[PDB]
């Protein structure tokens, strides 16, 4: 479980490359599982930036 | 030309064994027939398909 910007969700998949995939969270090639994402602007944004 | 039965047995085994080697240069639908060329040019999940 974690939070990311909506543009970055595509990196959360097996065999990906990128700043999130390679330096924050890496999935194996044999990954058996599901990736679930949802907008959290109402909880995780703040005025002047969170 | 009298010894044609023995020369035929030499020629058939040589022509089969050369045909086995020439088949290494063939693509079979891959991007390249050179195995390190694929691995130097493609991302690891696609390189496994080629």
């Amino acid at each position: 479980s974690f939070v990311i910007r909506g543009d970055e969700v595509r990196q959360i998949a097996p065999g990906q490359t990128g700043k999130i995939a390679d330096y924050n969270y890496k999935l194996p090639d044999d990954f058996t599982g599901c990736v679930i994402a949802w907008n959290s602007n109402n909880l995780d944004s703040k005025v002047g930036g969170n | 030309s009298a010894l044609g039965k023995l020369q035929d047995v030499v020629n058939q085994n040589a022509q089969a064994l050369n045909t086995l080697v020439k088949q290494l240069s063939s693509n079979f639908g891959a991007i390249s027939s050179v195995l390190n060329d694929i691995l130097s040019r493609l991302d690891k999940v696609e390189a496994e398909v080629q």
